[PDB]
RNA sequence: GAAGACAUUGUCAGGUGGGGAGUUUGGCUGGGGCGGCACAUCUGUUAAACGAUAACGCAGAUGUCCUAAGGGGGGCUCAUG
RNA sequence: UUGACAUUGUGAAGAGACAUAGAGGGUGUAGAAUAAGUGGGAGCUUCGGCGCCAGUGAAAUACCACUACCUUUAUAGUUUC
RNA sequence: UUGACCUCAAAUCAGGUAGGAGUACCCGCUGAACUUAAGCAUAUCAAUAAGCGGAGGAAAAGAAACCAACCGGGAUUGC
């Protein structure tokens, strides 16, 4: 929360996503496709480790 | 100078252009008349050499587009450590400033250096940024 | 546009200049009405001389300081040396300027002398009685003309002592030019321990 | 300051005998009177300090007169007003230290 | 230049005063410049590398090996410098323990233009890992002259650590020579460095078995 | 604040040097328009002066002094009966108050050569072509 | 006709540019699907 | 009641902005357009044995290269058979 | 649309960043050991001991300094969130 | 309870005053483009035309927070 360009995102969640529950949150991020992006970023970390393992 | 002007009609396929201040290499050129009376317009589709993105621009044919200077240079590997290649020039000069490739080219180069071939690396210079594009093996002078 | 060998002209007539054209057809009639105004003013102030007394005073710049001319009014120091107050001088017809100063004794003495001659020449009437009529003149400036002072006599003896008056001017310009660098060198020489 | 008699140089001009006229009273407009000094001291006692003057007091106490003059030059208009303001604030610091 | 010549002269004076008179050491003491650069990133910024040849040698006696051909070895007999031939390098047969022993034996290497191609093929990349890579020499040039040159080389290369160090010279040299060499080395360092004299973190002069002295 | 140019949808219909809408400034002062509105409110009075009292982000606050030229205490009292002369009707509308002369630029000096006797008067005076009977 | 709408004109009735319009668009431009997160018929 | 020193408002600053404004969109030319450059130049010829001389005449060329491929001196003679 | 300043006052906590005063800290394996790296260094010694040749390890060890990264206290501190 | 003060009102309260016209000249605000640049965007036209507010026989300005640099001048206006 002390890295650059995070408080600009944190303002919008207080503005429009204050009254929300986790079922709706999961539904909306699944309907907007950000969850697939998070999954692929963690996957890219997994092949980053995995390629080093195959090299060894 | 680093870059020199050219005409759109003077450009042709497999040549370098500057599109949005990026060195790009053309894959497609198409000219269509604007109006029956008017001059034709050139639609250019090109690929950035460093990043691989596809960039297109359309212009008048008489318009002048910017063209980079691209130099391809031949070197021998010394070591691959920390993502930075170390190369060796003819007359014995050495550079370590080149970063290692990050794709399947970099993976194949890493495996080839691990299993011990003598690798010939082609690195290109265009507009002050440097990268490696391809590697071969020296068939003679082992 | 540009043509044969002629000088480059600059005629500023690109606005609507024909809307502002003043032709002085009324020069002669304006002069006649101006003389009529002077005569009716003189008849209105029938003993008084139609203009105030002005001091002699030295013209400002280096182009014109060789000449002397008329000022706005006398200095308060000048009228106190003449021996009358500023309010009384304004009532008896002397222009007083509260904002000029006396730095020149010759100009001061000339203006004091001029006030003395004016006080000798005028007649001041009593405020109540007889009014002994006295046939006005119309120009205090013409009765007290401004005279250029005689600066020198027309024949003298030659006093030559070998400086040529060109070396003097050149040396004065040179020492003005190299003044401040010499005190700079003197200051650093003094503070050199 | 007498003239030299010649047309150029340091003191160029014609030598005329001077008069040194009486001083004008308008030349002493900015002179401080006893009554206005008393009024200014009393209202300074009554009103105290403005916020920029308080933070200037902190700048002489902590960061020195150079940073104090830089901040006062930014705050007021000119460097002259900044120097006078820092000087009078240093006087307030000395007087309050005596208090 | 933020650093001034008179300050360099002063700091050199107490440095040589401590090294020579007060606590003399039996081994000859090398004067070291240790630098640290500021607001710089090894990963993103360009990795600067450069070399300069000092007029008077910092290290006259440092061990150097010449990889060389027949002509180079025959000249190296006259030069008096240690050499192994291409046949000797083939003998070595890419054995890691012995080539590591050679790398710790010799600080500097000089190789011929012909054989500099297969110096990596016979020896491998552990020379580039150590940072001692052979310098090219030709048949035309003088080997002993280039030995003096390599012994007087000063090299700045970024690598990964944001602090560098070079050996300006000996304690035993004359004061003006030491001042001139440290000044030209600082000037060469800031010439290689981008945004010069502001990405200089710290400059330290020291002598071997001596305390540090800080020049800005 | 500024004076927004009153044009429909910002279209000025001219050369690009006149396309500015937002950052344009009114040539008179807020003190001037304040006392002019006060004079329109009390047209039977005469505006003498005005002074600042307060402000915030939205408004500036002025107090306007006005004198009644029909009251006998101002018809008499020769120090003030000059305001009863008909040449002083709406001095604040003609720019004859203190801030009006400040905004018109009426001051002595070399810094006021454009505006010293009236800007339009000087412009007419130095754009007039003067021809005499005997042409000089 | 193109004087009357962004979609007007052409020798065939077609939109031309994309019909999804930015939320930061101005009056006279917001004609179409304003700030659409997705389009099309989902199944 | 709600909200609260945050919105709002004012002034600057960055982004976005054919919704709108203003303007531009070469020349030669066996009509214009496409093509070409005959648009700044160089060699030979047309060219009519001084000089000059046209066509979208013919055959070509230029926007470079060279610390020697510049300057001086010495020695030697080349292609080919 | 975004930021700053003003409107704009009154109170508490919790983090973070600098200045300059000082502290300690670094364990894949192998290797006598806990190898942050660099650079010098063949002699330094206070013990006549530690390095050096030699072992292992990418990196070697005394004796010197430097630079990061960490944790760590304090200022009539400077500040931001 | 009574009498003040402050502030704010109401009266077909006593007496007054403003509006509109004219607008050649005057004092301000606001404000173009045609045109010229042989094109055109800064510029020019022009601190103009059109629009709005306000006076008088004139208006405005006016008795230095001036000009100067000289041996200094001395409100404003006009030629
Ligand atoms: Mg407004
Ligand atoms: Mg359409």
């Amino acid at each position: 929360s002390n890295v650059r360009g995070k408080r600009g995102k944190l303002k919008k969640i207080q503005k429009k996503y204050a009254d929300q529950d986790e079922t709706e949150r999961l539904l909306r991020l699944e309907a907007l496709g950000t969850l697939k992006g998070i999954e692929k970023q963690q996957q890219r970390k997994k092949e980053e480790i995995m390629k080093r393992e195959v090299r060894e | 100078s680093a870059t020199y002007p050219m005409q759109c009609s003077a450009l042709r396929k497999n040549g370098f252009v500057v599109i949005k201040s990026r060195p790009c290499k053309i894959v497609d050129m198409s000219t269509s008349k604007t109006g029956k009376h008017g001059h034709a317009k050139v639609h250019l589709v090109a690929i950035d050499i460093f990043t691989g993105k596809k960039l297109e621009d359309l212009s008048p044919s008489t318009h002048n587009m910017e063209v980079p200077v691209v130099k391809r240079n031949e070197y021998q590997l010394l070591d691959i450590d920390d993502g930075f290649l170390s190369l060796m020039n003819m007359d014995g000069d050495t550079k370590d400033d080149v970063k290692a490739p990050e794709g399947e080219l970099g993976d194949s180069l890493q495996t080839a250096f691990d299993e011990g071939k003598d690798l010939m690396v082609t690195i290109i210079s265009a507009m002050g940024e440097e990268a490696a594009i391809s590697f071969k093996e020296a068939a003679r002078t082992d | 546009a540009i043509s044969k060998n002629l000088p480059i002209l600059k005629n500023h007539f690109r606005k609507h200049w024909q809307e502002r054209v003043k032709v002085h057809f009324d020069q002669a009639g304006k002069k006649v009405s101006r003389r009529n105004a002077r005569a009716t003013r003189a008849a209105k102030i029938a003993p008084r001389p139609l203009d105030l007394l002005r001091p002699v005073v030295r013209a400002p710049t280096v182009k014109y300081n060789r000449k002397v001319r008329a000022g706005r009014g006398f200095t308060l120091a000048e009228v106190k040396a003449a021996g009358l107050t500023a309010a009384y001088a304004r009532t008896i017809g002397i222009a007083v300027d509260h904002r000029r100063q006396n730095r020149n004794q010759e100009i001061f003495d000339a203006n004091v002398q001029r006030l003395k001659e004016y006080q000798s020449k005028i007649i001041v009437f009593p405020r109540n009685g007889k009014a002994p009529e006295a046939e006005q003149v119309l120009s205090a400036a013409a009765t007290f003309p401004i005279a250029q002072p005689a600066t020198d006599v027309e024949a003298r003896a030659v006093q030559d002592n070998g400086e040529s008056a060109f070396r003097t001017l050149r040396l004065a310009r040179s020492e003005k030019k190299f003044r401040g660098i010499r005190e700079k060198r003197a200051r650093e020489k003094a503070e050199a321990e | 300051t007498v003239k030299t008699g010649i047309a150029i140089g340091l003191n160029k001009g014609k030598k005329v005998t001077s008069m040194t006229p009486a001083p004008k009273i308008s030349y002493k407009k900015g002179a401080a009177s006893n009554r206005t000094k008393f009024v200014r001291s009393l209202v300074r006692e009554i009103a105290g300090l403005s916020p920029y003057e308080r933070r200037l007091i902190d700048l002489i106490r902590n960061s020195g007169e150079k940073r104090a003059r830089k901040v006062a030059k930014k705050r007021l208009g000119s460097f002259t007003r900044a120097k006078a303001k820092v000087e009078e604030m240093n006087n307030i610091i000395a007087a309050s230290r005596r208090h | 230049s933020k650093i001034t010549s008179s300050q360099v002269r002063e700091h050199v004076k107490e440095l040589l005063k401590y090294s020579n008179e007060t606590k003399k050491r039996n081994f000859l003491e090398t004067v070291e410049l240790q630098v640290g650069l500021k607001n710089y990133d090894p990963q993103r910024d360009k990795r600067f590398s450069g070399s300069l040849k000092l007029p008077n040698c910092p290290r006259p006696n440092m061990s150097i090996c010449i990889f060389g051909d027949a002509f180079d070895v025959d000249r190296a007999k006259s030069c008096g410098v240690d050499a192994m031939s291409v046949d000797d390098l083939k003998k070595l047969n890419k054995n890691k323990k012995l080539i590591k022993k050679l790398s710790k034996k010799y600080n500097a290497f000089i190789a011929s233009e012909v054989l500099i191609k297969q110096v990596p093929r016979l020896l491998g990349p552990q020379l580039s890992k150590a940072g001692k890579f052979p310098t090219p020499v030709s048949h035309n040039d003088d080997l002993y002259g280039k030995v003096t040159d390599v012994r007087s080389t000063i090299k700045f290369q970024l690598k990964k650590v944001l602090c560098l160090a070079v050996a300006v010279g000996n304690v035993e040299m004359e004061e003006d020579v030491l001042v001139n060499q440290i000044l030209m080395s600082v000037n060469f360092f800031v010439s290689l460095l981008k945004k010069n004299w502001q990405n200089v973190g710290s400059l330290v002069v020291k002598s071997s078995m001596g305390p540090a002295f800080r020049l800005y | 604040g500024n004076r927004k140019r009153p044009v429909p949808k910002g279209a000025t219909y001219g050369k690009p040097t006149n396309q500015g809408v937002n950052e344009l400034k009114y040539q008179r002062s807020l003190r001037a328009t304040a006392e002019e509105r006060v004079g329109r409110r009390a047209a039977n009075l005469r505006v003498l002066n005005s002074y600042w009292v307060n402000q915030d982000s939205t408004y500036k606050y002025f107090e306007v002094i006005l004198v009644d030229p029909q009251h006998k205490a101002i018809r008499r009292d020769a120090r003030y009966n000059w305001i009863c002369d008909p040449v002083h009707k709406h001095r604040e509308a003609r720019g004859l108050t203190a801030t009006g002369k400040k905004s018109r630029g009426i001051n002595k000096g070399h810094k006021f050569n454009n505006t010293k006797a009236g800007r339009r008067k000087t412009w007419k005076r130095q754009n007039t072509l003067s021809l005499w009977r005997y042409r000089k | 006709n193109p004087v009357d709408h962004p979609h007007g004109g052409g020798n065939h009735q077609h939109i031309g540019k994309a019909s999804t319009i930015s939320r930061g668009a101005v009056s006279g431009q917001k004609a179409g699907l304003i700030a659409a997160r997705r389009t099309g018929l989902l199944r």
